[PDB]
């Protein structure tokens, strides 16, 4: 039983679509499947997002997988709320309780603020990118007010690539006057690399320094540069490579034709792709649960247009959203459970350090228990 | 040019000072062109409702748009304005990243606030910021805090409760010197003032700053007795000749049918901006014509309106001494070369 | 040993400078003398700022 599906993918994201296709083949079955209609665009152009969302809505899509950026959150969430159309994302979780939006990415503030307390930090810088909102920045500042921390928050997201070299050096020159030996690099993979490649040049990767990479993908970057400098490097990873499902997936991943699955050959997998794969699993589980439960989901006719006065949402969307939120399965990221709001719960965020041998896990973190330490 | 130059309007409330000022200012329009208000009442926060209204105005063929936007729907709107090459006038909060088709009739206070804080020997202080687009001004401060080495303890009102204020002020008064900045909206400032009047507003070394472009509108009567310092900014001078005449004529007409808020003043000025641009366009004899195609905003691909570019330039070129100040526009599309009035309110004193 | 003389041709000087950096031995304490008649020939932009 084919169920129509929609897909949005940011321009220049090759690995994620490949993981989407791999998840399709893995979870596809004779009795059930998915028919995805794909669109590629610049997710930071709300106009393009609106056009794609409306086109897919006209194409009678029951749910829409996709990504979004800080300049397209509100458009997407409003459209989903008005049209009662679901949305499944591995992108940053909303700073709110927006409905009809399932979020596959776990929050990070809890683990970050626990880790900063497992190290007894009082005076640290906080380099942040102007993306995925400033929710974690605000959390850090608030906990500073409570705990009398000394935070130097600096933005690096408005730096021109052409003149990148001059600014970073002056930034660290400023930080040196305060003896800022501790830093939190709250940025995506690319800018973390572009910064680590300028800590090295100025020799600030040495015994004295400590870096915390506030990202759910720690290995994703290039850490072979700083393994040996002598400086600490801490971070978080949801994809545990010492697991069974993960190892089997890697067996299927490395043995992949990069001519067909770009990014697939490498042994590493980025958390966005992992969450995309788990998202395919989520959709299949929810839709198959609907089929078993006999819930009636079918578009008898045509959804005229996204823009229609008055807006007339089709009333089976609540069923789809409830099914998507009411699914409990294991996957690459770990255990996937949702709330009535869509945010994930009952998840474990493994913590990692950098050692000359390589990254090694030292503990984990769960919302219920605490920061937990094993090694 | 045709006198049926239809203009749009996006407003949140049918009856308000801003809407009334916009309606009134058109009466003074004696130019050959006739601008239609074509008001639509739309909820600002909801992006979908707004996209519906904006595409409806596209269907009508509107040449230019005036209205308001909030944090949630700034990006959406901005994006449509840079794609269809359609201009959008606004007195709402200005933004750092924007197209050239969005004319923001509200000068940014971030630069002046830094100067005022610098002048006073401010070593450490508390910052209070509303999430309603205030974040752009936060970063500036946090960026200047590092360069110039003062401490800033930010607290958000949107996600702060009465207990939050209580704890913040209790920890604050443990310090000998108490300095506070309050960036807020027009209406949030009144509620926060009420909150501080209850307690912690005694005036014992308390120095408040109000990052609001209009400081006369706010009812700081409760602050004229407790003996507390407050500094603020003003953009509109009522005494000057042009403001005095405008206020006299407008208030006389309205009564024949109080002091306007800064938002209402900017709303009134925007009418003058649009009228000046269209008058200069008619004078310059520029070929403006609206095709009746009225293509759906969601047209793939959406061809830019050919004339819409020049309109922008015209709207950018205009310049005149308006009510608030001298109106001008930068290349980015933002108020430039303006003046602000620093104003301290003593127990009995309004000192410029 | 904070002082070193790299008496080698361009290629091996690069292959060594690209391993002083990795281990963070291009810092205030160290001194290097590149015993070669071509000093610029290599890539010194790596260690200008260490
Ligand atoms: C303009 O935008 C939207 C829709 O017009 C409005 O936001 C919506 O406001 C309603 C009522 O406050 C919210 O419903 C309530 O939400 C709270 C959570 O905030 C929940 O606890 C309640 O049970 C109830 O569901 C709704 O969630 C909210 N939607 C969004 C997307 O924010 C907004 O108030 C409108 N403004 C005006 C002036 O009409
Ligand atoms: C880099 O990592 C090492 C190992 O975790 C840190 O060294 C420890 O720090 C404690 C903190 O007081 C000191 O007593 C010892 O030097 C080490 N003890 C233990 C149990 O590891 C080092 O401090 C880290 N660098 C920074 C800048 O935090
Ligand atoms: C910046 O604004 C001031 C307004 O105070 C402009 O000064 C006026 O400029 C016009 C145009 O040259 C003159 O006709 C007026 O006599 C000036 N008045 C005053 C009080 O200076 C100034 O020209 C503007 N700057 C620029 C570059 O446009
Ligand atoms: C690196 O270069 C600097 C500058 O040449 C050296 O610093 C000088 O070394 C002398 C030697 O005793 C000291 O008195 C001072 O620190 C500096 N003086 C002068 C005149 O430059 C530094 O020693 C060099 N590093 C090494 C390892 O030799
Ligand atoms: C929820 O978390 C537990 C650990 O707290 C783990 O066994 C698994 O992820 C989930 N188990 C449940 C929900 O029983
Ligand atoms: C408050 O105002 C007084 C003048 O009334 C002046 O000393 C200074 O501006 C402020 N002094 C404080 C807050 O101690
Ligand atoms: C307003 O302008 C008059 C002169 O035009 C001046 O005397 C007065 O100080 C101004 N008011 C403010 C608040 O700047």
């Amino acid at each position: 039983n084919s169920i129509q599906i929609g897909g949005l993918f940011p321009r220049g994201a090759d690995q994620e679509y490949s993981a989407f296709r791999v998840g399709m083949v893995q979870f596809s079955t004779s009795e059930f499947r998915l028919t995805p209609h794909i669109d590629n665009l610049e997710v930071a152009n709300s106009f393009a997002v609106t056009n794609a969302f409306c086109s897919q809505f006209s194409r009678g899509v029951y749910a829409i997988f996709g990504f979004y950026d800080k300049k397209s959150v509100n458009t997407i969430t409003s459209f989903c709320g008005t049209l009662h159309v679901s949305f499944i994302t591995p992108s940053f979780p909303t700073d709110g309780t927006h409905p009809f939006v399932i979020q596959m990415r776990p929050d990070l503030k809890g683990a970050l603020l626990s880790l900063i307390e497992y190290y007894q930090w009082d005076k640290f810088a906080y380099l942040y990118d102007s993306d995925r909102g400033l929710s974690t920045l605000q959390a850090v500042l608030d906990s500073a007010a409570e705990k009398k921390w000394q935070v130097t928050a600096i933005n690096v997201g408005n730096i021109n690539n052409d003149k990148k070299d001059e600014t970073y050096r002056s930034l660290f020159q400023d930080l040196e006057l305060k003896k800022e030996r501790r830093v939190i690099l709250d940025c995506e993979r690319d800018k973390v690399n572009d910064i680590v490649d300028q800590v090295i040049t100025i020799g600030k990767h040495v015994k004295g320094y400590h870096y915390i990479i506030a990202n759910l993908g720690f290995t994703d970057g290039d850490l072979l540069k700083i393994q040996f400098g002598g400086a600490n490097v801490s971070g978080f990873q949801i994809v545990d490579y010492d697991d069974s499902l993960v190892s089997k997936f890697i067996e299927r991943w490395s043995t992949l034709e990069e001519k067909e699955y770009p990014g697939a050959h490498t042994a590493t997998i980025k958390y966005t792709s992992a969450l995309t794969y788990d998202a395919v699993q989520v959709m299949t589980e929810a839709f198959r649960n609907l089929r078993k439960q006999r819930i009636e989901i079918s578009r008898r006719g045509n959804a005229g247009d996204c823009l229609a006065n008055p807006a007339v949402p089709w009333g089976q969307g609540v069923e789809i959203e409830r099914a998507l939120k009411q699914v409990q399965v294991e996957g690459l990221s770990g255990n996937i459970k949702f709330d009535q709001n869509g945010k994930r719960i009952n998840y474990t965020i493994n913590i990692m350090e950098l050692k000359t041998n390589g990254p090694r896990k030292i503990g984990y973190w769960s919302e219920v228990d605490k920061m937990v330490v094993t090694l | 040019f045709p006198n049926n130059i239809q203009i749009g309007g996006l407003f949140p409330n049918q009856q308000s000072q801003e809407h009334a000022a916009f309606r009134f200012a058109l009466s003074q329009l004696t130019e050959p062109p006739k601008l239609l208000p074509q008001i639509d009442i739309v909820n600002i926060s909801d992006s979908f409702e707004m996209t519906y209204r904006f595409c409806s105005q596209f269907s009508k063929g509107v040449y230019a748009i005036f209205g308001f936007y909030e944090r949630r729907t700034v990006n959406m709107l901005t994006s449509f304005c840079g794609a269809l090459h359609v201009c959008f006038i606004t007195p709402s909060f200005p933004v750092d990243t924007s197209n050239q088709f969005v004319l923001q009739l509200r000068p940014e206070l971030q630069e002046a606030l830094i100067s005022i804080i610098d002048h006073y020997k401010w070593q450490t202080f508390v910052y209070i910021y509303d999430a309603d687009r205030g974040l752009s001004v936060l970063q500036r401060v946090l960026d200047t805090a590092a360069e110039k080495n003062w401490q800033v303890t930010a607290v958000n009102i949107l996600t702060t409760t009465e207990e939050g204020y209580r704890m913040l002020f209790q920890d604050l008064e443990k310090k000998k010197e108490r300095l506070v900045v309050v960036d807020c909206e027009s209406e949030r400032l009144n509620a926060i003032l009420g909150q501080i009047v209850k307690l912690e507003k005694n005036g014992i070394g308390y120095h408040y700053i109000l990052a609001n472009l209009g400081f006369m509108d706010i009812d700081l009567n409760k602050f004229k007795e407790s003996g507390a310092n407050v500094t603020g900014f003003q953009l509109v001078n009522y005494t000057d000749t042009i403001p005095a005449r405008i206020m006299q004529q407008w208030r006389t007409s309205d009564s024949r049918d109080k002091r306007p808020k800064y938002t209402s003043a900017l709303t009134y000025d925007g009418v003058k901006v649009m009228a000046e641009a269209f008058q200069s366009l008619r004078r310059q004899r520029i070929d403006i014509s609206r095709r009746g195609n009225a293509g759906d905003c969601l047209a793939n691909p959406a061809v830019p309106w050919g004339q819409g570019i020049d309109i922008q330039r015209a709207l950018q070129q205009v310049r005149f001494e308006g009510l608030t100040g001298n109106v001008q526009f930068n290349e980015k599309g933002r108020r430039t070369n303006y003046t602000l009035h620093v104003i301290e309110m003593k127990h009995d004193g309004i000192r410029k």
